[PDB]
């Protein structure tokens, strides 16, 4: 419908230029100040508020609410493209995946979703009144909805694979597999050109150390 | 092929047949036919009989047969059993050292910095630290099918020590 290339630049303009006053009328860029923390790995979750987006583009709010998942991906891409602009410090590596990414970067100097350690969420606009579970009908499929309910069952936090990282035994190269679906096919044989042209028969070993996991939790909500 | 799996010091069908010849005394008739000047016409026949009789035997091994062989062969069998067992135990210990004392799904990966891979990147090793003492690149490779033309020739039969009675009879013959 819309040109997502132009929409990404609109999202960049919002994230760069929006400002709000918090204290004594002083002006702060609430999303630039958080992009700085995201770049420094001080903050991981960025809750972007569509009430803030409504202050300069209600049409963008309508587009986000009506096609939310697409715009969630667009906002994530825009934030990742923006963080190098806000880099001003070196990260203290504390995750083993930070250490692996550090050595990956050094070896590349000598996977965007893999380099992406942040997560972006839409905080819903107040114009969207909260529904009950029974009112979340098929017309709202693929759309941003607010739902009230009783939590009645919550699973343990489980590791959900996001980017599976493999290593080849023959050629010593890393292979990456982004995972969108709830299921995926593991990679067996190395697809690298060095193995393929030589018919080397080198296979792939998953490296959980190098792969990206995310906390995952299922729950059940119930009507009041 | 089914019943050639007889173990040594046992009476095969050929051994029983030779014993039948011995007890019937046709062996002495074959000696007569071989020594006779008048019946020289059957020399090729008698030669073929003797050849097929001594088909399985070895001359020095047969010539070594005698009265005191049972104790010798019994002790030799026990000693050879122990030698085989010790060899198998040694090989088992070497394999147990070559693999680690952790189960195979115990993970861990290493970069061998000096070794270039088939590409320019350093070798990533996955088969456990224990294997890097005697590392070789052919640890996980399947050997090759020798094509039919290049398949080496194999010896047509195993040697088995025939029955002692038949061996004594063949020595005397
Ligand atoms: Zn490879």
């Amino acid at each position: 419908l819309k040109d997502y290339a132009l929409e990404k630049e609109k999202v960049k303009k919002f994230l760069q230029e929006f400002y709000q006053d918090d204290e004594l009328g002083k002006k702060q860029f609430k999303y630039g100040n958080q992009l700085v923390r995201l770049a420094h790995r001080e903050q991981v979750a960025l809750y972007v508020d569509l009430d803030d987006v409504a202050e300069d583009d209600p049409e963008l709010v309508d587009s986000i609410c009506e096609n939310a998942r697409r715009y969630a991906k667009l906002f994530a891409d825009a934030v990742q493209e923006l963080l190098p602009q806000y880099k001003e410090r070196e990260v203290v590596n504390k995750d083993v995946l930070d250490v692996y990414i550090e050595h990956r970067l050094m070896m590349e100097q000598r996977p965007a979703e893999l380099m992406r350690r942040f997560e972006l969420y839409f905080q819903g606009p107040s114009s969207n009144k909260p529904r009950v579970i029974r009112e979340v009908r098929a017309d709202s499929v693929g759309k941003l909805v607010t739902v009230r309910g009783i939590v009645t069952r919550v699973s343990e936090v489980k590791p959900k694979m996001v980017v599976a990282t493999y290593t080849c035994d023959q050629c010593g190269a890393e292979t990456y597999q982004p995972i969108q679906s709830p299921t995926f096919m593991p990679l067996i044989m190395c697809p690298s050109q060095e193995c393929q042209t030589n018919r080397s028969g080198g296979r792939l070993y998953l490296q959980t150390r190098g792969s990206r996991f995310i906390k995952f939790q299922e729950m059940k909500m119930q009507e009041h | 092929l089914d019943q050639e799996k007889k173990i040594d010091d046992d009476a095969s069908a050929h051994d029983q047949l030779l014993w039948a010849i011995h007890l019937s005394g046709l062996d002495d008739l074959l000696l007569f036919l071989a020594s006779s000047s008048a019946e020289e016409q059957w020399s090729l026949h008698v030669l073929e009989i003797v050849s097929l009789m001594f088909r399985d035997q070895n001359p020095e091994q047969l010539a070594g047969v005698g009265q005191g062989r049972l104790a010798q062969e019994r002790s030799a069998d026990f000693a050879e059993l122990e030698v085989l067992r010790q060899r198998e135990m040694a090989e088992k210990k070497t394999r147990a050292l070559q693999r680690g004392n952790r189960h195979s799904r115990f993970g861990g990966s290493y970069i061998v910095q000096g070794l270039k891979s088939i590409g320019e990147r350093d070798l990533i090793f996955h088969k456990g630290l224990h294997n890097l003492r005697n590392y070789s690149s052919d640890l996980g490779k399947q050997p090759k099918k020798v094509p039919k033309r290049r398949q080496a020739a194999r010896e047509l039969s195993i040697q088995r020590r025939s029955a002692l009675n038949v061996r004594l009879f063949l020595r005397d013959f």
